[PDB]
């Protein structure tokens, strides 16, 4: 299963570092986008989990959700923080 | 799960005690990621499958890269050791801790005055997680996206750009 | 339950406000001009403030279990309403002179609208945390705006931090209490054993950072010092409004609150928060430090009627009408302040000793800051001391001896610093929207004068509301 | 089986040591690793309370919780950048005008 | 030499290994050992959750995707510690730079996957491999098939170039082991791509493994076709015709799914 499966591969990990000793700036905010934007749709992973039982109340919670969510990247995009960067 | 919630609780309380004493600040947010993942074994130990993984895509996926992120940008290594031990005397670092300790063991007592009632292994899905979340707590997610929104914002504003 | 017009028209406060947060962004993204920007985001408060009636002619009811809306929420909607559209009127003079950027500030004061919207409606402890998360962070931010100054910056980051810790002192207070009861709804708590009043204790003092209590009132002074004088108009009156009437509903609701063991601990963060207040008070020679310290004296005579909540049904309409009458005296004494600053001029220079003159300088906008500093005071023929008299009549009528004690001699401690600053715009001298800044103060002041001299009718109002 | 006391014990546990970790270090970058230390805490009780009456009240603002984290980082680090840029000491001490 | 094709590659790993490992002074020594691991054995972990057949299926743990998408995330702290470890400027803004892109196209896959989840309805891979049992789920999602395949080749693929020196300062065994890693990384992205879009376990008239692991190879062939064949771009270039065209994209097909589902 998976706890059988990972103690294999960390002995396996652990055999192959035996045998290795044996044989002897600016502009991140990029970054900062993606840290906002996965906590804004790590909701959408919960809803397409049970799109179908919500229905047409969860769906037109959605879209607003996303709606915000895409009016604040053309933001980002207009607004002149997301282009080329470091 | 009782000796796999023993053993990440262990290991996140013991990472926990290095991320507050140690010194190198990559080694400080080494010893937190295992705190990270040692909380997903918890939740995976109690049963919140929505939570366990959640973290790691986030709380130990995303928040803490760009917490990676600033610390090699600042280049701050070789400096700032000396002196910053210096203030941490064993006698200073006594002080406060007899403060922390009298609220948590007053808590400590606090919950050992209740009975035991031991709950069993309830698996939490996401069938239903996303279903309550869209329900009853309707309101809570559309406002919810309103504080990354404004995250956003405030986010711009202090890392302003400018010529260098 | 599911979504039906009578929800919809019950939300339409943070509705309208939500849909003014969406055209804003867009009009930034489209043209990212400030006359615009302020044109549409005070649009959006005024037509929130047209649609509060429009939910008047809703009933009393629930849109989800997050909330409860009540004729309570009406007025204390409301009050942020009027406080979110003061504070964009003094910000606009105060930007006129900013550099660059000059058009998130709008966006954020919106984001706290809705903040501060969200916790005048409340019924589970979930909505609880929605609220004071999204109004702090605009607060997060607003007082790092104009970080060009070595104090703004210097602000922001002694207020971020310590909001963070105190967040993080009610989300594990909210969890302790839930440990025992089944559900975290107001009213479904405490269906007394020392965890959920551990718990309890924990939320009061996530709660007590933000309303300036006294082992948290540490922050109240520096921020008000670094924060922009239009940020200090939000930050003094709009944020403290809007979370004390979520926690005077918990207390209302939860049968735990009606125990005296959490009752007494209140009482004396009450006592000490009106000496620990109007004793430090005296010494400063600084106006944005000095309303900052009676901001913390302000909350404790709150708390000293809200501790009787629970003995007479008068503590309800006389929480009500102190928040009014706060309201009011600190927007025009704030105005006068940001009003000083008619350009940004980079680092504002006042002082009780930058305000010595004033009236030969300019007589009408001293005229309003010694109305009002008067006001903050107990001098009658204003309306802080008919909020005063209240809180003395709740705490007679609940026996608290020691509480109406502390406010009559808090009162005579306050009254000196407050006298000083009203006779030292008294000595020897040493734009549009500028004229539309004016008008807001000068139209407060007009109202406290007449709602001093003749209260009545702002009562009606309050028991119009009051459930 | 595991009781609340147990699970519970954690997560105080892990709260007082987010909030001393705070407390004691000077560098404002362990401040914020602090608040982490500390949210994160009041939200291993909220699982373990909403997983002890066995529904959907633990994960459904397990991600309230986490937002704030998340939005309360990236300010944090952004208020950090500028605190570098204008003075090259980190200390919070640096900021700390206006004093009594 | 070998008289296979892939048997070559076995050849390389022997004129791989015995070669000494040297410690870089005034440098760090956790991530010197584990930085390699999270190339090597989080992508490895990856495969924890691949139904090759519904008898030999790795895990059978409750939750599928999200295994994928934590592994996916974990893609970046590698390059980030190699960088750090490494402890020169030419490294230090070039390891800035690929975290940065890996950053920048990381977001794309979550998004693009909850659209094959939403009208397969689960996350766990047993529920999804028998969901494609008369239709699989490539007609549908063209734009998250397309947006999945640009984001498997990002991360760790080197199909966007640009790849700066970050991984020079590794040349003993780990930079067979950075090197097993990508090859064990660009077969689980064809194994998964194939296993969540197309059908696994099919077998029409021949047996269903064989009929898919034909499949897997076709992809992981594929990917190296493409990316011998597409050039260079520039590097502002990828960012300009990322969030701009990327995001909007997978947040649009899953309201089409969804107004398709209900």
């Amino acid at each position: 299963a998976f706890a059988i499966f990972l103690i294999v591969a960390i002995g396996l990990c652990c055999l192959m570092l035996v045998g290795g000793w044996f044989l002897g700036a600016k502009f991140y905010l990029v970054a900062m986008f993606f840290v906002i934007f996965d906590v804004e749709a790590l909701y959408l992973f919960a809803w397409s989990t049970s799109i179908r039982e919500s229905g047409w109340v969860g769906f037109v919670e959605a879209a607003i959700f996303i709606f915000v969510l895409l009016a604040g990247l053309v933001y980002l995009v207009r607004i002149g923080a997301l282009d080329w960067t470091p | 799960m009782e000796f796999a919630f023993y053993i990440c609780g262990l290991i996140a309380i013991l990472a926990t005690l290095r991320v507050i004493t140690h010194t190198n600040p990559v080694h400080a947010l080494l010893y937190l990621i295992i705190s990270l993942l040692a909380i997903s074994g918890v939740f995976f130990s109690l049963g919140a499958y929505f939570a366990g993984a959640l973290e790691i895509i986030v709380y130990a996926g995303a928040i803490m890269v760009l917490f990676v992120f600033v610390v090699m940008m600042l280049n701050l290594g070789g400096s700032e050791i000396e002196q910053e031990r210096q203030w941490l005397k064993p006698q200073v670092w006594i002080g406060p801790a007899i403060l922390s300790a009298i609220m948590l063991v007053v808590i400590v007592y606090a919950i050992l005055g209740v009975n035991d009632q031991g709950i069993d292994g309830t698996p939490i899905s996401a069938k239903a997680v996303g279903i309550t979340l869209f329900g009853p707590y309707v309101l809570a997610v559309e406002l919810a996206s309103m504080l990354l929104l404004a995250g956003l914002v405030v986010a711009f504003h202090v890392g302003r750009e400018e010529r260098a | 339950m599911t979504i039906t017009p009578q929800n919809l028209i019950a939300l339409l406060p943070l509705l309208i406000v939500g849909l003014t947060v969406v055209v804003v962004m867009l009009s930034i993204a489209w043209r990212r001009n400030h006359f615009l920007n302020a044109t549409l985001s005070v649009i959006g408060l005024n037509a929130a403030l047209v649609s509060l009636w429009f939910v008047g002619q809703a009933g009393a009811m629930d849109v989800t279990p997050l909330m409860r809306v009540d004729g309570f929420a009406m007025l204390y909607t409301g009050l942020v309403l009027l406080a979110s559209l003061a504070t964009c009127t003094f910000a606009y003079p105060w930007l006129e002179g900013y550099n660059d950027n000059k058009d998130e500030f709008y966006l954020l004061v919106l984001i706290a609208a809705l903040g501060g919207i969200l916790l005048a409606n409340a019924n589970h402890l979930a909505s609880l945390f929605l609220g004071i998360e999204l109004i702090s962070l605009p607060l997060f931010g607003l007082v790092g705006y104009a970080f060009r100054q070595k104090r703004s910056l210097e602000a922001s980051i002694k207020y971020t931090i310590l909001s963070a810790a105190a967040s993080s002192f009610l989300l594990f207070g909210m969890a302790l209490v839930y440990a025992q009861s089944g559900d975290l709804s107001f009213v479904a708590l405490g269906k007394n054993e020392p965890l959920l009043l551990a718990g309890f204790g924990l939320m009061i003092v996530g709660l007590g950072f933000k309303l300036s209590l006294v082992p948290f009132h540490l922050w109240t002074p520096d921020v008000y010092q670094g924060a922009p004088a239009p940020v200090s108009t939000f930050l003094a009156t709009a944020s403290k409004i809007a979370i004390f009437g979520v926690v005077m509903r918990l207390f209302l609701y939860a049968p735990v609150g009606d125990s005296e063991a959490i009752r007494v601990v209140l009482a004396i963060i009450a006592f000490a928060s009106i000496i620990f207040g109007n004793l430090m008070a005296l010494s400063q020679t600084n106006i944005k430090r000095l309303l900052g310290y009676s901001s913390i004296s302000h909350l404790g005579y709150l708390l000293v009627a809200l501790i009787a909540l629970q003995t007479g049904e008068m503590s309800m309409e006389a929480v009500g009408v102190y928040l009014a009458g706060y309201l009011f005296s600190s927007l025009g004494a704030f105005g006068v302040v940001s009003l000083m600053s008619s350009p940004y001029r980079g680092p504002d220079a006042d002082s009780l000793f930058s305000y010595r003159g004033l009236f030969w300088h300019r007589p009408i906008l001293a005229a309003v800051m010694t109305v009002m500093m008067l006001s903050l005071a107990g001098i009658p023929m204003t309306l802080g001391f008919i909020g005063k008299f209240y809180v003395l009549a709740v705490g007679v009528q609940a026996h608290l001896w020691w509480l109406v004690g502390a406010v009559v001699v808090g009162s005579a401690i306050g009254l000196y610093y407050y006298l000083r600053v009203a006779v030292s715009l008294y000595l020897h001298a040493p734009n549009w929207q500028y004229s539309a800044g004016g008008i807001v103060v000068l139209i407060s002041a007009l109202l406290v004068l007449v709602l001093g001299v003749w209260p009545q009718p702002l009562i009606s109002i309050v028991r119009l509301a009051m459930p | 089986m595991i009781p609340l006391q147990h699970g519970l014990i954690l997560a105080a546990i892990l709260f007082v040591l987010g909030l001393t970790g705070l407390v004691i270090r000077r560098n404002l970058l362990f401040m914020l690793i602090g608040l982490e230390i500390m949210i994160n805490a009041s939200a291993l009780a909220f699982v373990v309370a909403g997983s002890y009456w066995g529904q959907t009240d633990g994960q459904v603002m397990y991600i309230l919780a986490i937002s704030l984290a998340a939005a309360e980082a990236s300010i944090g680090l952004a208020l950090l950048l500028q605190l570098h840029r204008r003075r090259q000491n980190l200390n919070i001490d640096s900021v700390s005008e206006m004093r009594g | 030499v070998g008289w296979g094709g892939s048997l070559q590659l076995v050849a390389d790993m022997i004129k791989m290994f015995f070669k000494e490992d040297w410690i870089p002074k005034f440098s760090d020594r956790v991530i010197f050992t584990l930085a390699p691991m999270i190339a090597f054995t989080s992508l490895l972990l990856a495969f924890a959750i691949v139904p090759v057949s519904p008898g030999w299926v790795v895990a059978d743990l409750n939750i599928g995707i999200l295994f994928f998408l934590m592994m996916a995330g974990l893609a970046v702290y590698a390059v980030l510690f190699a960088g750090w470890s490494s402890n020169n400027k030419y490294s230090l803004l070039g390891a800035m730079r690929a975290s940065a892109q890996t950053l920048s196209y990381e977001v794309f896959l979550g998004l693009s996957l909850m659209g094959v989840v939403a009208q397969a309805g689960s996350f766990n891979m047993t529920d999804i491999v028998n969901s494609q049992a008369h239709v699989w789920n490539v007609i549908p999602q063209f734009f998250g098939f397309i947006t999945f395949a640009i984001a498997g080749v990002a991360v760790c693929h080197r199909h966007p170039f640009d790849q700066d020196g970050y991984h020079i300062e590794y040349s003993g065994m780990k930079f067979g082991l950075f090197f097993v890693g990508e090859y064990i990384g660009i077969v689980t992205i064809s194994a998964l791509m194939v296993t969540l879009f197309f059908g696994g376990w099919q077998g029409p008239l021949l047996p269903p493994f064989i009929w898919f692991a034909l499949k897997t190879a076709f992809f992981m062939m594929m990917f190296i076709l493409i990316r011998a064949s597409l050039p260079r771009p520039r590097y502002d270039q990828v960012m300009s015709f990322g969030w701009k065209i990327c995001l909007p994209l997978t947040l649009i097909n899953l309201l089409v799914t969804a107004a398709v589902i209900l």
